[PDB]
């Protein structure tokens, strides 16, 4: 129920574990901020 | 997805070329062709005469 778009923070790792099982039937690419394939990333999923 | 007739055929657009190729991209569950510079999700009730 977030309006603004949320901040997880999780050292466990089960946050992600939890997001990346709950969000599985659409299509998530778990990109990184230093990753240099981001930016053609993000554009994909802004108008995907 | 709407169906496309269009006529006069003799000054023929050839931006036309990978829609009449079916040149796509699948990628990821959206469907994708390439006209010039824009890329245009492609729906699947398309036809054209």
């Amino acid at each position: 129920r977030f309006n603004r778009y949320p901040l997880i923070i999780d050292p466990s790792g089960q946050a992600t574990e939890f997001i990346m099982n709950e969000y599985k039937d659409r299509k998530i690419t778990r990109t990184s901020f230093l990753d240099d394939a981001f930016r053609k990333n993000l554009e994909s999923a802004l108008r995907f | 997805g709407n169906p496309l007739l269009v006529q006069d055929v003799e000054s023929y657009d050839p931006v036309l070329n990978p829609v009449l190729n079916r040149e796509v991209r699948r990628t990821g569950g959206r469907v994708l062709i390439t006209l010039g510079d824009q890329d245009i999700d492609l729906s699947p009730s398309f036809v054209i005469f």
